[PDB]
DNA sequence: GTAGCTTGTGGTAGTGA
RNA sequence: CCAGCCGGCGCUCGCA
DNA sequence: TCACTACCACAAGCTACGCGAGCGCCG
């Protein structure tokens, strides 16, 4: 199955909230460009035509992973709604 | 009442041609009345058989009727009966009326007789739908033949007496959706009606008086009777049924040949001799493999599509018509108006294809040419034509093309023009075009098939004959059965029907078992004993004896209590061979497979592949006009049902937004589902649902009736629905 | 571009009819054949409705988008699509008036209970007769003075002159009546008379202020002016050569055009009373017509078809109708099915695809795809290049292959009963049609191989592709949401070749068997098995000499022998584990090692691990249960996958297959049938004197036949377990693998002795079942079938209810405060006389598995805090205790005493989310507990009584029925009523009886789901109760319980004035709680769709939009799953953007 | 047809202005 | 970018 | 007393009836 789905379960209170957060995240990886990564360098996915996985396979398959690590942050109001998306498209390339 | 002949097979023609029916006038039975009416009731006897209706919301209503019953001056479904006088059998009988049936004491012909003298004292008989034993002496009454209380349909089941007859309905109307095989093999076992049926049903042809044979073409073959007289009887090459199926006569005959009154001529459709065949016999081992056989699911031998076993010709009429549009009649020429000449090779004749050739999904079959707009030429397509070639034909391309799925080879072609020699030309109609394609469906895959008892099950796998099972001798199985499909359901008649086939490929020959008073199974064990000569006497005179691995088996075997222990292995074997199951070797492995498994010939059925076989995948494309809501038909496929049945599934899940996209993007939602598609080409994120339509034209109707339906916001106030196009003026 | 919160149903004004409509249709002439163009202003012309053409109009000034809201100088048309014309409506202005049939002929004539008069015939009497009344004032006599509101005849009326009529006539009624005087008048005439005339004012009351109240008032229950749906809405189209079709509703609608426009003209032409009625009937009775066809006679299509032109109602209403359509929702764009195969190799994480189809499928995403390679230049190119099959270059499947990725679909069968009924795999391309299943799955969506066809969907949004393989993933779908047990459980194949591995044999013990002590018994019983004397087996207890002459140190050791063909893996021999001398068969460890191999944590593995005995159904149940539980999901994924291949090829090998002699009968039968027999005669021979009579003979004769096949029963099974343990028959129904129990045996009986057609009740099939025995048997499986298919309609249809009032139910919460608990008792009394035991081991795990403990508890000597979650573990240590006698009932939180008023608290339900952790917030329970509930509910077993003498066997079985009867109030054929249950015992008593009174029957169909689902419904039913101490609203009324614990709530607490809302508790069944819901969006969606409505259009109902369905058919996304407002709105962040963010924070700082 | 939910009204003992 | 396929009748399957 | 009905019972009225699929034809 999917790695460490029972991981990631504990480290919720609740299970519908979990899809809410990668979703919104592979969301995000998009949407600003697909650099707005937090874990590329030494291990990250992978495919095998060729390795180029490394650009935009699955983006809520990247989101897994990460969430798989302890770099995010969830909370209920973590962050003013629109004051968000204007500093997101400020640091992050991609197009 | 009045229906499509269910050609599938000459049979399944002819019991479509045998059923009746309850709904109809209205003045007679409706359809939420019927408790009491769709029971098997007593004095259905000889009259209606109890099996052949349809498994479903209309059951029992529709339902064929029995062997010999027939209707006498009105509607009175008589049933025969042999008349006797004392303890004497009368070679007389009667068309009982079901009222004067009570009236008698009537007896089975499971009965003994000395030929007519009864034999038992204490023998069975019926009064009124009531089983009382009775004396000799007040017999007045007996059955003509066990057949008689079973449809034609269901009088053609083997072993019918060791199966349930609730799998018995599965068989027998598994066998009206029965396909016309390229090489079609009667049944290995018989009951002894397929010669009948052939014969009743026009499916073969016969001699008429005796006389002798002149010509045999491919197309014709004339005769010379006796009498002086001489005929020329023309073949159906080959005909489209309307179920799309093929329809030849294939002749038997040599040139010059003295012929008997009533001999078998061409074979029908489905005859291999004057005898009803419909399938093929198969060698088949009743064991499991990995998976492929789960609970109906089979595996077969590629070693059969090899020698084209089972093969279908299949034949769909697909139709098109050349409008008659004030816009312009819509022109038919091999003119397709905008890309390649790539797809215009096989359309060799002006227009038409040229018989004989392959065709795949998306080629065209025919070329058709209507006209651009609804009335009015167009501003943006005007100027891009100038661009390249400003001189480019208005005529619109709606030719009608391979519907995906597949396609065959064209064989026959028609086409209708102006000069009606004498034709009903509907209105407007300037002129039609059907076109005859059939391809060797080759049994894939996907397909089903089952045996004459009921199991039913789709081909899982198709394993190269190298390493599936076979025998201490080199030939290999064909097919291999899941044998849990089995003790479920009750019928022991197929594997009777396996046992049988198994002496009968050793023994090369076929038989013919009456209904409940066809073989036994000691009689079988007999020839079993026999056909162990032919197996291993044949093997022992070969210059060998047995396998190591015969006799690892034959331990586990005697372990096991099939074998009795203490006896040399050439009598074991017999014992165990007699069992009616033999050593079979891996053929992946070559280890053979511990513990006897037993096989046989087994006579099976390819199902029909309605054009719900071919599959239906779909994108994007129709929707309905008053509802929004997505179809198909021709050639865009049409969407699947999703039911509440399955909301309530995703309802159960959290799936919010997955059941968020269903009502909206993917059905009813028009800017949803517009701009749904324009994000994705672009590899964006779908906007955010707008008003479905089903929605808003639900509101109107509300509005149309007095029902005033008004939307609200958080404090109760109101929302507009109709993006804007509910305001006046 | 918010969102809507709330639906309102209400009447509508004459000027709002006005409003919706555009433009007035005065004339019937749809289309003139020569031009396909609207005829006139008819039904049909486009002002009236809309551009007949896309952002295009009628002669041509503006024609696209840049201008797409501006309209024509000329010819006035804005435009966006098409839709506007389905869109807009119109209005036909009547001349006299008519009336809705749907409040006059609605059982309670919403017209006539209201307006006092004969509430029924009166009606009929004048509407569509002949019958006048006076408006303000009339001064003059007809014998009495001016009737202010009483009524007259044209001819007591024309005498006069020298007023108005029908539907005319009650239009100054209702207008004339001042509301509030009259609800002076009956408060008062309600509580002082007695009830007979009471209780008319009473009922005749809710109508009244419901007008009020929601303020919309009345007058516009009569119609004047029509509404006219738009026109691409009822069809116009061109079929064929020339034929047309076109919506019935269009025959009506021009029904009623030419008598109103036909009656213009009668009153303004002459008016001779007679024929002016005669059309005021034909104007009316069209009226009702087009709204309601059938209620009143039916109108025909002129002779062709004598079919009821389909009405409104029709429309609407109905197992089709047009909530049906939209309650249920009905075709997708990105679809597909084709038949179904096996697919062994498939890991439960994929599933194979057909390429062929997925092409079609992914198309959008291939076509990008390709222009993202060299393959295709644009879009438009790509799709050309597609639209043959001979014209794809291999490349393209690549790019297909591509698209694909991890990216995942649904898969549904047949009957979606539950939702397992459909999940998300990974599509693993391949050839061909058929499409491959994991087998393990074919219980879950009850489905065989036998030519089962089922649906597939595609997950476009990546918020909905999210999910899926999320959510919906299969692999995450384990257990059963109406069992904690698991969906996953090996079937009848793999299983089948587990158990053949893992059997232990046991042949032969002719000389001693006592090893036990000698060692001379060690040496000679050692030479003896050498000789012929003692086999492998032997029943020693110690050791049997398999024993003895084997011993293996490492694991590989012994399994090295199997191959070499010394032992064979059923064998009892003697191995060393990592630190034991065991005693067990090859079979048996090489399932332990296996374990180990799926999962490294070897150790845990064989904890759980006993192999004491062949693996069977049940144990391989509690093992994967278990293993989900300890290890994790995913990881016990792995396992499924392995023991699938195992089980699997163990079968194949196993070489085992049913033979004719495989079916072997037992010696036993003669005898038997033979003593049965013979006292067959001393009770026939007892017919002959008169000990006996008609009745007694009948049920005698009944348990002589009812204890000797139960005798044989255990006989063939007796047989196979001392003589052939291994008999592909035998050994196929002990596993979980394949067979039946009371069915092989009953099958037996069946065939042997089926009961006759009514119902009023010696071959096998192995041999010859005689002509007339095959016959008899017919007709009970002729009803069996009939049976079921009455079963499978109630089925859905229950459920359709269950969904109709649990749909709203979701976990929206912080714990229901309200610590109301239930008590689950443990034992039972009366089974015999007055006793007390120990109730049933899965009942009880039923009723307390994955709870929520209400208080602490000690017990044995552990102490259960208080509301911590009891695992299986836990709830079978109370057993042990109770056993001891230290406990005898259960404080557990529940659903049915939450106290969350639309929703429960993640305390009061419990566990079993699909994951054994405690229920994640925001979980469907109402769906969820609905299809648990109605996917067993089909099957509908047998059903019968079943009674013995002296052996004494009594069989007890009972249907659907009573399930109906027990989640709709009813009054049950012979059982406890619970109307008068409540009354005696009360509500926690109810609950209770219900409940355990509903469970008995899936307890007697071997179906186990938890007690929680049950609870859910039921405190559905109690929703509602009634009044006796009025406060704000007088008293007989009922309404919503927690709506009341809010009023109540206030009006003493908040504000002071302790006014005591008596009420009375109030017992509703599943469909009338559904049938009667605050919200109308539900109700409206089942039954009639006419009273639904009516009532709730009176009253400006606003919908408070909380709940599935009714936020469904709106397709706002569901208030719950992604919905929840417990989580629809969270955040996402990356450590960079965090202090970013702190750096907006940090310039703050002002100069 | 089949059961069954609800309303509505007429048929057979009360009881007070 | 325009059409036949509305609905329905009757018929078969999968889940016993 | 006079008289009006008051209140039990039984007939009489509308709504369900699983999920999906295909094939020929009908206006
Ligand atoms: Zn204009
Ligand atoms: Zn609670």
């Amino acid at each position: 199955a999917e790695p460490g789905i029972d991981k990631l379960f504990g480290m919720v209170d609740s299970k519908y909230r979990l899809t809410v957060v990668v979703a919104k995240r592979a969301q995000q990886l998009l949407r600003h460009g697909f650099k707005n990564t937090v874990l590329e360098p030494e291990e990250r996915p992978k495919m095998q035509t060729l390795e180029g996985l490394f650009d935009d396979p699955n983006a809520v398959t990247w989101a897994m992973k990460e969430l798989l690590t302890g770099r995010l942050v969830f909370g209920e109001n973590l962050v003013p709604e629109d004051r968000l998306q204007k500093e997101m498209e400020r640091l992050y390339p991609v197009e | 009442l009045s229906q499509f002949k269910d050609e599938t097979n000459p049979l399944s023609s002819l019991r479509h041609k045998r059923r009746i029916s309850a709904l109809g006038p209205g003045g007679l039975t409706r359809e939420r009345a019927g408790f009491d009416v769709r029971d098997v009731h007593r004095t259905h006897y000889g009259r209606i058989c109890p099996v052949e209706t349809p498994e479903g919301a209309n059951i029992g209503l529709i339902t064929s009727l029995a062997a010999y019953a027939r209707v006498d001056e009105l509607g009175f479904i008589r049933t025969p009966y042999r008349r006797v006088v004392g303890g004497v059998v009368t070679d007389e009988v009667v068309y009982m009326t079901a009222t004067e049936e009570d009236r008698y004491t009537i007896a089975q012909a499971n009965t003994p007789l000395e030929g007519n003298r009864i034999a038992a004292e204490r023998v069975v008989a019926r009064r009124k739908g009531e089983p009382v034993i009775v004396s000799p002496e007040e017999v007045e009454f007996m059955d003509v033949s066990p057949k008689q209380v079973f449809s034609v349909n269901t009088n053609l089941i083997p072993f019918l007496e060791h199966d349930d007859a609730n799998r018995a309905l599965m068989g027998s109307n598994m066998q009206t959706q029965a396909v016309p095989l390229i090489r079609a093999q009667a049944p290995v076992v018989m009951t002894g009606l397929e010669e009948r049926v052939v014969r009743d049903s026009l499916a073969a042809l016969y001699a008429e008086e005796d006389g002798e044979v002149a010509k045999v073409d491919g197309n014709r073959i004339v005769v010379r009777y006796e009498d002086g007289r001489l005929v020329e009887y023309p073949l159906r090459r080959f005909y489209r049924s309307n179920q799309g199926t093929a329809l030849d006569q294939r002749p038997r005959v040599v040139v010059g040949q003295r012929v008997r009154k009533g001999d078998l001529l061409a074979d029908g459709p489905a005859s291999e001799n004057g005898f009803l065949a419909l399938g093929q016999n198969v060698l088949v081992a009743i064991m499991p493999f990995d998976g492929y056989n789960f609970e109906d699911a089979i595996v077969i031998s590629e070693e059969l599509l090899k020698r084209d076993f089972y093969t279908s010709i299949h034949i769909e009429r697909y139709e098109i018509e050349a409008r008659d549009t004030k816009l312009g009649p819509e022109r038919i020429t091999r003119d397709i108006p905008h890309l390649s000449e790539a797809a215009l090779r096989d359309l060799d004749e002006e227009g038409v294809v040229r018989i004989g050739a392959e065709v795949k999904p998306g080629d065209i079959l025919v070329g058709r040419t209507s006209f651009k707009g609804e009335s009015e030429p167009t501003p943006e397509e005007r100027l891009l034509r100038s661009i390249f070639g400003e001189k480019a034909r208005d005529v619109k391309d709606t030719s009608l093309r391979v519907p995906p799925g597949e396609g065959g080879i064209v064989v026959r072609t028609v086409r209708l023009r102006r000069g009606d020699p004498g034709v009903e030309l509907k209105p407007g109609v300037r002129e039609v075009v059907r076109v005859y394609v059939a391809q060797k469906r080759k049994l894939q895959v996907g397909d089903k098939l089952a045996n004459r008892h009921g199991n039913k099950g789709v081909v899982a796998k198709i394993l190269p004959v190298e390493d599936m099972p076979h025998l201490p001798d080199g030939t290999p199985v064909d097919v291999i059965l899941n044998p849990l499909g089995v003790p479920s359901r009750m019928n022991l008649g197929q594997i009777l029907e396996t046992h049988l086939g198994l002496a009968g490929y050793f023994l090369g020959q076929r038989y013919i078992s009456p209904i409940f008073d066809g073989a036994k199974e000691p009689e079988i064990k007999e020839l079993l004993a026999q056909a162990f000569e032919v197996y291993f006497g044949k093997r022992k005179g070969e210059g060998f004896g047995v396998d190591k691995r015969e006799v690892e088996v034959l331990r586990r075997a005697e372990k096991l209590g099939l074998v009795t222990p203490g006896k040399t292995p050439e009598e074991q074997l017999k014992e165990l061979f007699l069992q009616g199951k033999v050593v079979l070797y891996d053929g992946r492995t070559g280890e053979p497979i511990e513990g006897p498994i037993v096989v046989g010939q087994m006579f099976i059925m390819k199902l029909y592949h309605m054009v719900e076989d071919k599959m239906h995948a779909r994108s994007t494309g129709p929707y309905s006009l008053i509802t929004q809501q997505p179809l198909g038909g021709k050639a865009q496929f049409g969407g699947q049902r999703f039911g509440e049945m399955e909301v309530w599934a995703l309802e159960a899940y959290g799936a919010a937004h997955t059941l968020q996209e269903m009502l909206t993007l993917k059905s009813d939602d028009i800017e949803g589902r517009n701009a749904a598609y324009e994000a994705i080409i672009k590899g964006e994120d779908v906007p955010e649902p707008s008003v479905p339509e089903s929605f808003r034209v639900l509101v109107k109707e509300l509005q149309a009736l007095a029902l005033d339906v008004q939307t609200l916001d958080e404090k109760d106030n109101p929302v507009d629905i109709f993006e804007g196009l509910a305001s006046k003026r | 571009k918010k969102e809507v919160r709330k639906v309102r149903i209400a009447l509508a004004s004459p000027e709002k009819i006005r409003s919706w409509s555009y433009g007035e249709v005065e004339k019937p002439e749809t289309i003139n054949y020569r031009t396909l163009k609207p005829e006139r202003d008819g039904l049909f012309d486009e002002r009236i409705f809309g551009p007949i053409k896309d952002y295009e109009c009628a002669c041509g000034k503006y024609k696209r988008q840049r201008f797409e809201g501006k309209v024509c100088e000329r010819c006035g048309v804005e435009v966006t699509k098409s839709i506007v014309r389905r869109y807009r409506m119109g209005h036909i202005e009547l001349a006299t008036p008519a009336a809705h049939i749907w409040f006059v002929k609605d059982v309670p004539s919403k017209i006539g209970t209201l307006l006092d008069l004969s509430a029924t015939e009166l009606e009929q009497v004048l509407y569509f007769s002949k019958y006048i009344v006076l408006d303000p004032k009339g001064a003059i006599l007809n014998g009495v003075p001016v009737e202010k509101r009483q009524l007259l005849t044209d001819e007591e009326y024309r005498e006069l002159r020298y007023a108005r009529m029908g539907a005319e006539a009650i239009q100054q009624l209702l207008k004339e009546l001042d509301l509030e005087a009259l609800e002076k008048e009956l408060l008062e005439e309600m509580k002082h008379p007695s009830r007979a005339r009471r209780a008319k004012a009473r009922k005749r009351l809710e109508v009244v202020r419901a007008f009020l109240d929601s303020g919309n008032r009345p007058e516009w229950m009569i119609l004047e002016a029509v509404p006219v749906l738009p026109p691409d809405l009822r069809p116009m189209v061109q079929v064929d050569g020339g034929r047309f079709a076109t919506s019935d509703l269009n025959d009506l609608y021009r029904r009623l055009i030419n008598r109103n426009n036909r009656l213009k003209k009668l009153l303004a032409q002459g008016a001779p009373e007679i024929i002016i009625r005669n059309e005021k009937r034909m104007l009316q009775e069209a009226v009702d017509a087009l709204l309601d066809n059938g209620r009143r006679g039916a109108p025909v299509t002129n002779p062709g078809s004598d079919r009821p032109l389909r009405s409104l109602t029709d429309i609407l209403s109905g197992k089709q109708g047009r909530f049906r359509q939209n309650l249920l929702g009905k075709r997708v764009d990105y679809s597909g099915r084709s038949v179904i195969v096996v697919g062994p190799q498939l890991k439960l994480h994929q599933c194979g695809l057909p390429k062929r189809m997925a092409l079609e499928l992914f198309k959008p995403f291939l076509l990008k795809k390709m222009e993202e390679k060299g393959i295709a230049p644009n879009v438009k190119a790509a799709r050309r290049m597609l639209e043959r099959q001979r014209d794809i270059k291999d490349e393209v499947w690549d790019a297909l292959e591509e698209v694909i990725h991890g990216k995942v679909v649904l898969l549904n069968r047949a009957p979606t009963l539950h939702r397992l009924g459909i999940q998300a795999f990974q599509p693993v391309l391949v050839e061909g049609q058929s499409i491959q299943l994991h087998p393990l799955v074919c219980e879950a969506f009850n489905a065989d191989f036998d030519g089962d066809q089922m649906a597939v969907h595609v997950p476009l949004s990546s918020f909905a592709q999210a999910e899926a393989r999320i959510q919906m993933l299969s692999a995450h779908n384990l257990l059963s949401p109406a069992s904690g047990e698991p969906l996953a459980k090996p079937s009848r194949d793999i299983i089948l070749g587990l158990y053949y591995i893992t059997q232990v044999r046991k042949e032969k013990k002719g000389a001693g068997l006592e090893f036990a002590t000698p060692e001379e018994a060690l040496a000679a019983h050692e030479r003896g098995e050498v000789a012929l004397n003692a086999p492998i087996k032997v029943a020693g207890r110690e050791t049997s000499v398999g024993r003895l002459k084997y011993v293996f140190a490492n694991p590989d050791e012994a399994l090295l022998a199997v191959a070499h063909g010394i032992v064979d893996l059923q064998d009892v021999v003697t191995v060393r584990y990592m630190g034991k001398r065991l005693e067990t068969s090859p079979g048996r460890i090489l399932f332990a090692r296996i374990v180990a191999e799926a999962v490294e944590d070897e150790k845990v593995a064989w904890e759980l691990i006993q192999l004491d005995v062949p693996q069977e159904k049940n144990s391989l149940k509690d093992l994967v249960y278990q293993a989900f539980l300890r290890l994790g999901m995913e990881k016990t994924a792995r396992l499924l996958d392995a023991l699938k291949y195992y089980g699997f090829t163990f079968s194949t090998t196993s070489g085992i297959t049913i033979g004719i002699d495989d079916a072997v009968i037992p010696e036993e039968k003669k005898q038997y049938l033979e003593e049965a027999d013979r006292k067959l005669l001393q009770i026939e021979q007892a017919y002959e004197m008169g000990f006996l009579t008609d009745r007694e003979r009948y049920d005698q004769i009944l348990q002589l036949w009812t204890e000797t096949t139960e005798k044989v029963t255990q006989a063939v099974f007796k047989n196979f377990e001392e003589n052939y343990p291994f008999n592909p028959l035998y050994v196929m129904a002990q596993s979980g693998a394949r067979g039946n129990p009371q069915q092989i045996r009953q099958l037996c009986g069946l065939r042997g002795l089926m009961q006759k057609p009514s119902g009023e009740t010696r071959s096998s099939f192995r041999e010859g079942l005689t002509v007339l025995e095959y016959f008899i048997s017919s007709h009970g499986a002729r009803k069996g079938g009939a049976d079921t298919a009455l079963r499978t309609a109630d089925s859905g249809y229950l459920t359709r209810k269950l969904v109709d009032v649990t749909h709203e139910i979701v976990v929206r919460e912080a714990d229901c405060g309200t610590t109301n608990y239930i008590s689950v008792p443990l034992f039972q009394p009366d089974e015999v006389t007055r006793s007390l035991r120990l109730r049933k081991r899965a009942d009880i795990e039923a009723g307390l598995y994955g709870r929520v403990l209400a208080r602490e508890v000690e017990v044995l000597g552990v102490r259960l805090e208080e509301g911590r979650y009891l695992s299986m573990d836990d709830v079978h240590l109370l057993i042990k205790a109770a056993e001891a006698g230290e406990i005898q009932e259960v404080p557990v939180r529940s659903p049915l005493t939450c106290q969350t008023r639309y929703g429960v608290c993640q305390k009061c339900y419990g566990y079993d989310l699909s994951m054994a952790r405690p229920v994640s917030i925001g979980e469907a329970v109402g769906i969820v507990a609905a299809q648990s509930i109605g996917e067993p509910g089909t099957q509908l077993t047998m059903r019968t009584f079943h009674t013995g003498g002296v052996a004494g066997a009594a069989d007890i079985t009972q249907g659907l029925p009573r399930v109906i009867e027990l989640f709709e109030a009813r009054r049950p054929k012979a059982a406890i009523d619970p109307h008068q249950l409540l009354e005696a015992k009360g509500p926690e008593a109810v609950e209770r009886y219900l409940v355990e009174e509903i469970q008995k029957v899936y307890r007697a169909q071997g179906v186990k789901l938890h007690d929680k689902h049950i609870e859910i419904v039921v405190r559905q039913m109690m929703k509602y109760v009634e009044v006796t101490d009025p406060g704000d609203s007088r008293l007989l009324e009922g309404q919503v319980l927690e709506k009341w614990d809010v009023e109540a709530l206030n009006e003493r607490l908040i504000a002071e004035g302790k006014t005591p809302v008596a009420w009375k508790p109030l017992l509703m069944g599943v469909t009338k709680s559904a049938l009667s819901t605050k919200s109308w969006l539900s109700a409206a969606s089942f039954q009639n769709t006419t009273h639904v409505l009516t009532e709730a259009a009176i009253a400006g109902k606003k919908d408070e939009l909380i709940g599935l369905k009714e936020n469904v058919i709106l397709g706002r996304l569901i208030p719950a799953g992604t919905g929840s407002d417990f989580v629809r709105f969270t955040q996402v962040v990356d450590q960079k953007t965090l202090k970013a963010i702190e750096e907006a924070r940090k310039e703050a700082v002002e100069a």
